């Protein structure tokens, strides 16, 4: 089989097949997520050089990994469906033997690893995405909200965001975003989330995908027109 | 040894691109323009055969087109060996599925699979990618009219109407503009040749430089048909457009 | 500059490996010859012994592959050796397999076959040998293929091997130009010997002693090689007319 | 058809005092109505003070000791010469029988 | 320089730089001696810290009861040699109820070594070693390197600055080699070349390694309190 | 295990599984449950022998389950049942077979129908208007062929199925203990808990 | 271009080296062994305030008796922290015993070199072990990824460390109590740290031979804080 | 240019530099020579003594190969060690399946075909080693050379290594003056001047000298060590001649 | 050893050319020039036999060659490629259509197999492509007669009438200028002969020329008689008689 050593360590220490796949995270469509004090919002971003595209069948940003938890993420697409489909045969694998569906975090330590692994073997490049991984604990009403890179590490935020922009949009949630005071509601948190990618999206149009997630999977994605409201409300308020 | 003869057909850039996937689609784009378009009653597949001469035996000839299973047709651009390589693991794919659950394949489950193959061509195995991109046209009972295509990278996205190989911003330019949802076949039609007459390289577009398909549920109750169009039908189709 | 160092195709449709591989044939400096007669099929080749040291009966570059096909070789001993093990090892199989004695032009295809193989896989360099098999075939008769590192083969009425092929082949041409038939026609591969030492002499303008020459002999249902005496013998009767 | 077993007799008998253990046995080897030996020893000091013996079929019975020996040697080369503790090797011995659960030593184990 | 890239290459003048290289990091290791009488056969190790909180680095590692060994260079490769060779011992005594000749070991080693020094995707070993042992014919020392070259030696010194200790091992070839039946003095006589490698640091209770075997005395290491007697 | 028997009436599906299980001479249970939800228009019952029977259904439960995921989609009860006898025929010829059969009531969204299908361990796949699996076929199918419309209620097929529950006390030999039913249709899966 | 396993002309393994380097780069991690136990203490260096940094978990247990710090490439940790785990249950299940916190560093080490053209490249993370067992007491080792381990009194890896290391010098002696080695490790931490530390930014564990391996909470670090800050403001 | 950085690859001249860089090697090793007497074979070599340190007879460097075969060489120790085991083997398999011991030209062409496979891949290093072996078989003694090429021929006489021109000059004088034949015992005493001869052109060392033979009357056709009286007469044999 | 060329040799190039293909059709246009001519009753396929030596027996050395009873086959390129390729051709005739139902498969599906071996010797780990081009022509019940070229790439074309090779841009304008739907067999071998000889340098007779056709079941090439059904191979080769015949009315 192939075998070469194509993630190995430069004089300085850096591996650089880690760091230029974080390049092409930089260069993916910007995701975002918030986190309430009884939910998590999940925010995308589509580039809009495409229409004539058929939004009914074209594969949707954020995906559900079991009924409790979902993942969305910035980079390569195709790298992407590897890391979903191992994901999700987990979660069926986890209730299989342990008789439980998997914490959100146990998820993110799998997707983790997964992406670890593939920088220190032979014959393979590493995963040119970054995941949020969004959810609650099963019997837990708790919000959870992680982010994996690359390089396999992971950890837990309030509020995130990853792609290009992200600087921007992190600038916003940064000063935005009160620890003490976690948006109260989902139509408070949607908002939130809303408006940190409207620092950076263009358009409001069909630009911006929103999903709500829930405690005892309740997860449902807003419409445009629903997405729409929230836009309109948003610059009412601005003028002033 | 022979590391030193290996250039590593999937490493990333420092961009973070995927030198061989670029210099692939680099190849794709001197193909034979492919057009699919998506009516509300059915697909449209156009696609513009490579130089011809007249010598080439036409009504036998498949370079464009090809059956992956009675409900699901695809169009090629690029390398010709390469796409065969890959339908007939598609075609194979949509038997396996009909043999385990008794129903035609989905057309998306299909078109990922085949998608999931390409990318692994450019995250192991230190092979080249498939020199080859797909336009999928399929009918199903779930989404009903589909239209999708992959490229050598193993992405895969949804349209009303789409263009792969030559020309495609020309191509996508003039299909944005003619392009309607109420839309029916026999227009869909009409615009995928109109839009293959201006994109040509050729000096005019005649029957023996292309070949086409239609996905219809024409045909005698609730079920779909396949037509691959002979040459003489082709003809008609011209004259019948107004074309020649 | 790597389409050089391994079998892929240069800019311009070549295999540089290939070509060196046959310029590594001629690093010995021995020219070989080999002709039919009407029962028989003949091979001479030079023997040089230039160090005193050596014992010149393990000195050799023609092989007895099965009973009946002789096998000459031009090119470094390594890999002739090599050539020689497989040829013999493709013989025997054959026989095992099919039940009958492995013809000499089916050999040569196979060993011809596995030659394309280094030509076409990047791991495996080419034999810088070119392999001259010889027999008295059950059906064809007497019968002469040779082999080179492009995986080329093809039946010959007569050939030449070495850095002064061409002398001899012109020489070879012009005799069957005279004499307007495919082989020599001669009963006793004495003769036949005789007329291939000969021709080689006129040929490289030199003359030969018993030690300087390497015969070997195909006849129906047996090849074999010739002593030094009884090469001795052949040039006594060569210098007596 | 050939039988991988064989009885070679034997008796063994261990006893645990309060400061002090005793493991006995007897030293005839036997097979059916015959006598091999009237002398082969069956009980062994296995070293760190640990005495063995592994009573039945004595092929069996001579592999496992060996293996356990080889065992002790091991233990100190990983684990900087540290003493095994009488229940660590019997923990290690359940492992080398267990080992061979379908097709088991053929033997009663003492230590 | 063009041909050091792997092990797999010679130079135009047929060396093997990998090999050179790997033995380079001999020199760089801490200074051991070895040399033996007819009765026994001594190890000294110097032993090497990181800085005054760590412990020193351990140089001795006991192959069997007749037999072992002191390092110099990656300890990580000394630890695969070593465990090979316990190995090795091990086999022998089990499958032929016999003790393993020194000059077997030393054999086996060679035979393991030259094996990463001709094919590709392998590294030579990094380290060389000092083997001694008491079998059916005597007392016994082998030096090995990673090249594979394996040396039986009266005494020897491998290691930053071995070259003061050899030389005196060299001086004294007639003297320490009739040190029968009396193992202090043989071991004195080893402290004794290994201090002349020594610059700037002396030996101290935790910094020197002392291994011996011989007639009736199984492999045994000392160290800490036990080499107070020596220094 | 022992009894499972199921029967499609005009709307929905209705299974009914025996309740025992026996570890040779003790009854080691009087309230077992020998069915799996596979999605939530479609359970399975399953009978044969120990181990394997709960192994099987919780494999097939899983591979459903992350198919539904994957698809967002819920297939039909003809498509998991084809997808069940395939195991089940692999199986047959493995090195050691799972010796289960089952039975599939679902009820197909798409087409407004309830649905019963019977697959034994061989992988004998047949559609049903009602079913059952071992002995049990032998002492309620006259009942059942005799009583049986297509256009029955649920409550009809309940008071169908009581009748054959009753033969199965009055002529078996073994005590399996009363079943458990339940019932599929176009609201999902239920039980009925008083039987 | 160049095997991953090659010598350099000074006779060592370029991978090896440049993993070192990746390591200097490293959040700081020190550990002070002491005979009344060994404390463990990290950086946790968070990247961004809105990451929840109780999420950051840089030390870590192998068994009761035997845990973990780490530094450099951290999701290269996982993987051998896993084979540690499996090291020390499976010891215990083949010999009724706890293991020797030496035999489990020299196991993890056994992984270092296992790397070539077995894994691609060596791993870019720096470990330290504390532990205790009955025959040697109370123990911390630095393992490292050219597969080297040695024993320390006292220790400081990551960026920060030569500094931390010459004040561990000046500090440590055989007579330091558990409470003089927690605040000693606070206050290095605190001098070569770049933010300022705090009970949510650095994280504190020991090992005991009663308790075993114990992360402590933020509400006890924070009072092993202020009393750090009273003890400096007093001469 | 690079066609030297790859073991395998022909340069435009039809050259496996690689393959002669392994000569280079073998040249800088210690002399070692072969003799093929009337019924035998006698082998001899050079042993550098690199300091007073290295114990006297204890570092033997030629091998036997089953009991008939002697195997000596020159250049790297340990890739000589690795074809001598690989001979081992052979003469093993051989044995096990014909029963007769190995015939000195089937175990000629055994290692032959072994080290010649070693120039055919990348991947693997040529043989840094010419070795000179022989014995005693059915059809009587046999000397051959064999480098690392994988070329091997018989020989009446045979050396190499540092003094192999000396050496080779000492052969051609004994050839011509014994046109019918050399006894094993001469053998044994001509090859030892030959080594202390051709040990001028490594002088800066002084060297320990180790015969072996072969000799069908002699050793009754077994690889066999000269020791003791033997060695010692030769050596005598050897310093009277180079004054 | 080991092959551990497990990586492409063959891989894009920042235009997207895949520089091993067009170097193997560099290696096909200094070929020697073949050619195939598709009649409405056959199918008629012709090279040149450049003898390497007049001491060589070129008939020892087949150009073209039967991989079928009733399908053929001619190259330009390298020979040795070529004798490989048709070995494998051969079997796989057999093992993937054969062994299974029982007949010969028709030309497109042999010619879609034999592309398929050359595809992957274009994408596969260490190897170069095969440096050949093939004409393929032959019959079957269904699709009556055909002929294929089948390129380095793995790419395959039906043809009415074409060549390969040095001088195929001459030799396709030659062939442009007389085929046309109506010729009979022996008016394609006719024009076969006469298009050769413009790329032929000296002598052109029947021992300096290879031809063979796809024409008629011949019963007497079968080797038995009895089954009505079983009617003989339609692939025939051309005697050097027969060729010389055809030159005399040329």
């Amino acid at each position: 089989g192939y075998d070469r050593a194509l993630s190995i360590f430069s004089p300085d220490g850096h591996i650089f097949q880690v760091e230029y796949a974080l390049e092409a995270v930089k260069r993916g469509t910007c995701a975002v997520g918030v986190k309430g004090k009884n939910c998590v919002v999940l925010g995308c971003e589509r580039r809009s050089t495409l229409k004539l595209q058929d939004t009914r069948i074209t594969p949707s940003k954020v995906s559900k990994i079991d009924s409790h938890v979902v993942l969305s993420f910035s980079g390569l697409n195709a790298d992407s469906r590897i890391l979903i489909e191992k994901a999700r045969v987990e979660a069926q694998s986890h209730r299989l033997t342990l008789e439980d569906p998997v914490t959100v975090e146990y998820l993110t330590r799998y997707v983790a690893g997964v992406q670890q692994r593939y920088t220190q073997s032979g014959g393979v490049r590493p995963f040119g995405v970054s995941t949020l991984i969004a959810g609650f604990d099963p019997r837990d009403d708790e919000p959870k909200l992680y982010q994996t890179e690359p390089s396999g590490i992971y950890s837990s935020w309030s509020a995130q965001t990853i792609g290009r922009n992200s600087k921007t949009v992190r600038e916003f949630l940064e000063k935005n975003y009160d620890r003490k005071e976690p948006p109260a509601t989902v139509e408070e948190c949607v908002k939130l989330t809303v408006r940190s990618l409207l620092e950076v999206v263009q358009t409001g149009a069909k630009n911006i995908e929103i999903t709500v997630v829930k405690p005892d999977s309740d997860i449902v994605a807003l419409s445009s027109e629903e997405i729409n409201q929230y836009v309109t409300q948003i610059e009412q308020e601005k003028q002033e | 040894g022979s590391r030193r003869y290996d250039s590593r057909t999937t490493i990333f850039s420092p961009e973070g691109r995927l030198y061989q996937v670029e210099y692939a689609l680099e190849s794709i784009s001197h193909a034979g323009t492919a057009i699919g378009i998506m009516a509300s009653d059915g697909i449209v597949l156009a696609a513009e055969r490579k130089v011809t001469s007249t010598l080439l035996e036409q009504d036998t000839s498949t370079e464009k087109l090809y059956k992956l299973n009675d409900k699901i047709a695809v169009a090629v651009a690029g390398l010709t060996a390469d796409a065969e390589i890959l339908i007939n693991t598609a075609r194979i794919h949509a038997q396996n599925y009909l043999k385990t659950y008794n129903e035609d394949i989905p057309v998306e489950i299909l078109v990922r699979r085949l998608s999931d193959i390409k990318q692994g061509y450019t995250q192991h195995g230190g092979l080249r990618p498939f020199g080859v991109s797909f336009i999928y046209a399929g009918y199903d009972d779930r989404y009903g009219y589909q239209l999708y295509t992959s490229n050598p990278s193993g992405n895969y996205t949804g349209w009303k109407a789409i263009s792969v190989g030559a020309n495609t911003s020309a191509a996508q330019t003039l299909l944005q503009m003619d392009y309607k949802d109420d839309m029916k076949v026999d227009d869909a039609i009409e615009l995928a040749l109109k839009t293959l007459s201006k994109t040509t390289d050729s000096s005019a577009l005649t029957y023996d430089r292309l070949e086409f398909a239609t996905i219809r549920k024409g045909a005698n109750d609730g079920e779909v048909y396949q037509k691959i169009f002979k040459p003489q039908e082709i003809k008609d189709i011209l004259v019948k457009t107004g074309i020649t | 500059g790597y389409d050089r160092h391994i079998t892929i195709f240069s800019p311009e449709g070549r295999l540089y490996q290939v070509e060196y591989a046959f310029k590594a044939t001629n690093q010995t400096n021995i020219n070989s010859l080999a002709v039919r007669g009407k029962d028989c099929t003949v091979v001479i080749s030079q023997k040089k012994v230039p160090d005193k040291l050596l014992d010149p009966t393990t000195v050799s570059y023609i092989f007895c592959i099965s009973r009946t096909i002789g096998m000459v070789v031009n090119g470094p001993i390594p890999d002739a050796r090599n050539a020689a093990l497989r040829a013999k090892a493709e013989a025997a199989e054959f026989r095992y397999k099919y039940g009958y004695d492995m013809p000499c032009d089916v050999l040569a295809k196979r060993m011809a076959n596995l030659s394309q193989i280094y030509t076409q896989r990047a791991y495996m360099r080419p034999l810088g040998v070119i392999l001259t098999f010889v027999s008295v075939d059950e059906e064809l008769g007497p019968s002469i293929y040779k082999t080179d590192p492009a995986g080329y083969y093809v039946g010959y009425k007569a050939t030449a091997t070495g850095p002064k092929q061409q002398e001899i082949t012109t020489n070879l041409e012009n005799h069957f130009k005279k004499s307007k038939i495919d082989h020599i026609n001669e009963e006793s591969w004495e003769k036949v010997v005789e007329f291939a030492i000969t021709h080689m002499i006129d040929a490289l303008g030199t003359e030969f002693s018993k030690n300087d020459l390497e015969v070997g002999v195909a006849t129906k249902d047996k090849f074999f090689t010739l002593s030094a005496e009884n090469i001795e013998e052949r040039l006594v009767a060569i210098a007596e007319q | 058809q050939f039988n991988p077993y064989g009885d070679n007799g034997g008796t063994i008998l261990g006893i645990a005092g309060e400061d002090f253990a005793v493991l006995a046995g007897d030293t005839r080897n036997i097979t059916d109505y015959s006598i091999n030996s009237r002398y082969e020893p069956k009980v062994f000091d296995c070293g760190d003070n640990i005495v063995m013996s592994a009573n039945g079929f004595a092929a069996d019975g001579d592999a496992l000791v060996k293996r356990f020996k080889n065992s002790v040697k091991w233990y100190h080369f990983d684990h900087n010469d540290k003493k095994l503790s009488i229940n660590s090797a019997a923990r290690n011995i359940q492992h080398l029988l267990y080992g061979k659960r379908f097709f088991p030593y053929y033997v009663h184990t003492i230590i | 320089n063009n041909y050091d890239g792997d092990t797999v290459t010679f130079s135009p003048t047929g060396r093997l730089f990998q090999v050179e290289y790997a033995l380079e990091a001999i020199k760089q290791g801490s200074v051991t001696v070895g040399l033996r009488s007819n009765t026994h056969a001594v190890l000294v190790a110097l032993k090497r810290n990181a800085d005054e909180l760590s412990s020193y680095q351990k140089k001795i590692i006991k192959c069997d009861e007749h037999m072992g060994l002191s390092l110099a260079g990656l300890a990580p490769d000394a630890r695969v040699l070593s465990n090979y060779l316990r190995q090795q011992c091990n086999y022998s005594s089990l499958v032929f109820n016999r003790k393993l000749a020194v000059e077997r070991a030393g054999h086996l080693l060679c035979d393991k070594a030259q094996k990463n020094t001709q094919s590709y995707g392998g590294r030579p070993y990094g380290v060389g070693l000092l083997i001694i042992g008491y079998d059916k014919s005597g007392a016994h020392l082998l030096e090995f390197q990673p090249s594979g070259n394996v040396t039986e030696l009266y005494g020897t010194a491998i290691g930053a600055r071995s070259q003061g200790a050899k030389t005196y091992l060299e001086r004294t070839l007639d003297t320490f080699i009739k040190i029968d039946g009396n193992p202090d003095e043989l071991i004195k006589a080893g402290v004794e070349a290994i201090s002349q490698s020594l610059r700037d640091e002396s030996l101290t209770v935790d910094n020197l390694s002392i291994a011996i075997v011989g007639k009736d005395t199984p492999f045994t290491i000392y160290d800490g309190e036990a080499v107070a007697k020596y220094i | 295990m022992d009894i499972i028997l199921g029967i499609r009436v005009q709307d929905s599906v209705i299974l009914a599984s025996s309740k025992a299980v026996t570890r040779g001479i003790s009854v080691l249970k009087d309230s077992d449950d020998k069915t799996r939800q596979l999605s939530p228009h479609t359970l399975m019952s399953f009978a044969g022998e120990a181990g394997d029977t709960v192994q099987f259904a919780e494999y097939i439960q899983a591979n459903i389950q992350l198919y539904s995921i994957r698809e967002d989609y819920e297939l039909s009860p003809q498509a998991v049942s084809s997808f069940v006898r395939q195991e089940l025929a692999k199986s047959i010829r493995s090195r050691r077979p799972y010796q289960v059969n089952v039975l599939i009531g679902g009820y197909d969204k798409k087409k407004n129908k309830p649905e019963l299908y019977q697959i034994d361990y061989l992988g004998t796949k047949v559609e049903l208007p009602y079913g059952a699996h071992g002995y049990s076929g032998f002492y309620t199918f006259s009942l059942l062929d005799h009583h049986y419309r297509p256009d029955m209620t649920t409550e009809e097929g309940l008071d169908l199925l009581k009748l054959c529950v009753q033969e199965l006390e009055k002529r078996m030999p073994m005590d399996f203990k009363g079943v458990i039913v339940k019932i599929v249709d176009k609201d999902g899966i239920r039980q009925v808990d008083d039987f | 271009d160049r095997g991953v396993s090659t010598f350099s002309p000074e006779g060592r393994l370029f991978q090896v080296e440049y993993s070192l380097e990746a390591i200097k780069l490293g959040s700081t991690a020190i550990g002070i062994a002491t005979k009344e136990g060994v404390v463990l203490g990290v950086e946790k260096r968070a990247t961004s305030p809105l990451l929840e940094s109780d999420s950051i978990e840089k030390i870590v247990e192998i068994d009761r008796h035997i845990g973990c710090a780490m530094s450099g490439l951290t999701a290269d940790a996982r993987s051998m922290i896993e084979h540690a785990r499996t090291a020390a249950v499976t010891h215990n299940l083949y010999y009724d015993e706890d293991i020797n916190v030496e035999s489990l560093t020299q196991s993890v080490c056994d992984l270092a070199l296992r790397f070539g053209e077995l894994m691609s490249r060596p791993f870019g993370v720096a470990l330290l072990i504390a532990g205790h067992d009955a025959d040697d007491g109370y123990q911390l080792f630095h393992a490292e990824p050219s597969g080297t381990f040695y024993r320390y009194n006292a220790k400081a890896i990551g960026s920060g460390s030569e500094g931390a290391q010459a004040e561990l010098l000046n500090e440590w002696h055989s007579s330091l109590t558990l409470k003089e080695a927690e605040l000693l490790v606070l206050k290095i931490l605190k001098q070569v740290m770049e933010e300022k530390l705090d009970e949510n930014n650095a994280q504190l564990s020991c090992i005991t031979k009663q308790d075993g391996f114990k992360i402590y909470d933020n509400e006890k670090t924070a009072e092993l804080i202020k009393e750090l800050k009273e003890k400096e403001a007093a001469e | 240019t690079g066609y030297d950085l790859s073991n395998s690859v022909f340069s435009p001249d039809g050259r496996n530099f690689q393959v002669e860089y392994a000569v280079k090697a073998v040249e800088n090793g210690t002399t070692s020579i072969g003799i093929k007497c009337n019924d035998g074979v006698v082998f001899a070599v050079e042993k550098l003594i690199t300091s007073k340190l290295l114990v006297p007879q204890k570092n033997v460097k030629i091998q036997v190969v089953d009991r008939h075969i002697g195997c000596v060489y020159s250049g790297l120790i340990p890739d000589g060690r690795h074809l001598v085991n690989r001979g081992r083997e052979e003469a093993a398999s051989f044995k096990k399946l014909y029963k007769t011991p190995i015939p000195i030209p089937a175990f000629a062409d055994r290692l032959g075909q072994y080290v010649q496979a070693h120039t055919l891949y990348n991947s693997v290093r040529p043989f840094g080693v010419s070795t000179i072996f022989g014995g005693v078989d059915k059809n009587g003694a046999h000397l051959y050379m064999l480098e690392p090429s994988g070329s091997y021929w018989g020989y009446k006489g045979a050396a190499t290594g540092k003094g192999r021109q000396s050496a080779k000059a000492e052969l051609e004088k004994l050839v011509d003056h014994h046109p019918e034949g050399l006894s094993a015992r001469e053998a044994v005493k001509q090859a030892a001047k030959i080594i202390y001869l051709a040990h001028e052109d490594n002088k800066e060392k002084d060297f320990e000298l180790e015969i072996s033979w072969c000799s069908l009357s002699e050793t009754n056709g077994l690889h066999k060590f000269v020791k003791g009286d033997l060695l010692q007469e030769a050596i005598d044999f050897a310093q009277k001649e180079i004054n | 050893m080991t092959d551990r060329y497990s990586f492409s040799l063959t891989t894009f190039s920042p235009s997207g050319k895949l520089g091993q293909i067009d170097y193997a059709l560099t290696a096909v246009k200094q070929g020697v020039t073949s050619l195939g001519i598709k009649a409405t009753n056959g199918v008629v396929i012709a090279t040149e036999k450049k003898s390497s030596s007049p001491l060589a027996m070129s008939e020892t050395l087949s150009k073209v060659s039967l991989l079928t009873p009733d399908i053929g086959a001619v190259y330009s390129g390298m020979g040795p490629d070529y004798r490989v390729l048709v070995d494998k051709s051969r079997k796989v005739a057999h093992t993937s259509y054969k062994r299974i139902y029982g007949e010969y498969p028709p030309t497109k599906l042999l010619v879609s197999e034999v592309a398929k071996i050359m595809q992957e010797a274009t994408q596969s780990g260490g190897v170069r492509p095969f440096g050949v081009s093939l004409l393929i022509a032959g019959h079957d019940e269904f699709n009556g007669f055909s002929l294929y070229q089948v390129d380095p790439s793995g790419s395959y074309f039906p043809w009415k009438a074409t060549a390969i090779g040095k001088g195929s841009v001459a030799a396709k304008t030659f062939l442009e200028k007389r085929w046309n739907d109506e010729l009979e067999l022996e008016d394609a071998i006719h024009i076969a002969l006469l298009t050769l000889k413009e790329s032929v340098e000296g002598e052109f007779n029947g021992d300096t020329i290879e031809l063979a056709i796809i024409g008629d079941e011949n019963p007497d090439l079968l080797g038995y008689t009895g089954i009505p059904t079983d009617k003989g191979p339609r692939f025939r080769k051309l005697t050097s008689q027969e060729i010389n015949d055809r030159l005399e009315a040329l």
